[PDB]
């Protein structure tokens, strides 16, 4: 990366963002700009050439431009299809092409509460020694969320790794999903395993537990 | 016009690394430039190097020492070695070229230096009961278990099943190793009259496994 992208930005459905993207005078300064919008898993795809020109196939609500050694990508309209990475590009001094760090386009929706599971280990696991119990926290926004592993009510501290999809491209939710993982033996010598979730959208913290043997 | 990708996922320090980009619905001749680009985990862009029409090569300076490529007119392939690489150059790898304002993109090639070694993953079921049921809703999945390097995918019903879906980013365990899961929603009155596989591709070690995923008894 060389050129300098905010992070990111955000906004609800429907509304006006804007992405800057800043350079020197040797890159930005004298050469066009384009713009890239990579969705996740994907590769980039091109929305701006020429600083302000639109390939075949990209709709009027995106549009760009450049000013001194700035430029700006302009999205109206937003949808929730929108989420994604957003880069800038442009030549440098040796006409090589450079690229900003990427921006981050989050879409703003409604407070949602996360629907919560969990999952004993499988016997297949358990055959080959080890143990893995997860909890998933689904759809929820926004992305902030707490999960504690408790074991026999003795609170789980780095004993436990969570991840969280990308936003949703429907309806702008996340999920989360945590595993604590013990070995067989010690998976044995305890009953109640549970799950404590905390999140904006619960008015009070959300446990889902099973005891070690009832399935 | 389509450009895929092929290539080792792990390579050991010092030794080089090889890609090629197999071009289809264009010939490899009639390409303005054909070029590397890619993207360290987590990060941005960066670009690698492209050939031009005539043969005349460009590189990222600060790599040129040790980047090669070249075009194969008879594979309708072109190609990039990099050598003597460290940690440094995991990332990424897409191959991109202009057709004759909009180049072709590759779909990405994750690469993985590293001096730890292969390992294919265990595949178990995450199975659906009244502890992931949530009204008429019943959450199940698969966990993806002590695996490297990345990348695994995933898909359910031969990827009949797409709605509800959501495959999370694996996590790296203390021991080395990766671990992912994916699950899908699905209607409770389903789980006993649709069957559920989670199909599973770890192309680095040819690992691939449909698991069947059924309910619990608890």
């Amino acid at each position: 990366s060389v050129l300098t992208q905010p992070p990111s930005v955000s906004a609800a459905p429907g509304q006006k963002v804007t992405i800057s993207c800043s350079g020197s005078s040797s890159n930005i300064g004298n050469n066009y700009v384009s713009w890239y919008q990579q969705l996740p898993g994907t590769a980039p795809k091109k929305l701006i050439y020429d600083n302000n020109k639109r390939p075949s196939g990209i709709p009027d609500r995106f549009s760009g431009s450049k000013s001194g050694t700035s430029a700006t990508l302009g999205i109206t309209g937003l949808q929730t299809g929108d989420e994604a990475d957003y880069y800038c590009g442009t030549w440098d001094s040796s006409l090589n092409p450079v690229f900003g760090g990427g921006t981050k386009l989050e879409i703003k929706r409604t407070v949602a509460a996360p629907s919560v599971f969990i999952f004993p280990p499988s016997d297949e696991q358990l055959k080959s020694g080890t143990a893995s119990v997860v909890c998933l926290l689904n759809n929820f926004y926004p992305r902030e969320a707490k999960v504690q592993w408790k074991v026999d009510n003795a609170l789980q501290s780095g004993n436990s790794q969570e991840s969280v999809t990308e936003q949703d491209s429907k309806d702008s939710t996340y999920s989360l999903s945590s595993t604590l993982t013990l070995s067989k033996a010690d998976y044995e010598k305890h009953k109640v395993y549970a799950c404590e979730v905390t999140h904006q959208g619960l008015s009070s913290p959300v446990t889902k537990s099973f005891n070690r043997g009832e399935c | 016009v389509q450009l895929q990708e092929s290539g080792p996922g792990l390579v050991k320090p010092s030794e080089t690394l090889s890609l090629t980009c197999a071009v289809s619905g264009y010939s490899i001749s009639s390409g303005y430039y054909w070029g590397w680009i890619r993207q360290p985990p987590g990060k941005g862009l960066e670009w690698i190097g492209s050939i031009y029409h005539s043969g005349s090569t460009y590189y990222n300076p600060s790599l040129k020492s040790r980047v090669t490529i070249s075009v194969d007119t008879s594979k309708n392939q072109f190609s990039l070695k990099l050598s003597s690489v460290t940690a440094a150059d995991t990332a990424v790898y897409y191959c991109a070229g202009l057709t004759q304002n909009d180049a072709n993109w590759g779909q990405g090639t994750l690469v993985t230096v590293s001096s730890a070694s292969t390992k294919g993953p265990s595949v178990f079921p995450l199975a659906p009961s009244s502890k992931s049921t949530s009204g008429g809703t019943a959450a199940l999945g698969c966990l993806v278990k002590d695996y490297f390097p990345e990348p695994v995918t995933v898909s359910w019903n031969s990827g009949a099943l797409t709605s509800g879906v959501h495959t999370f980013p694996a996590v790296l365990q203390s021991s080395g190793l990766y671990s992912l899961s994916s699950v899908v929603t699905v209607p409770s009155s389903s789980l006993g009259t649709q069957t559920y596989i989670c199909n599973v591709n770890h192309k680095p070690s040819n690992t691939k496994v449909d698991k069947k995923v059924e309910p619990k008894s608890c």
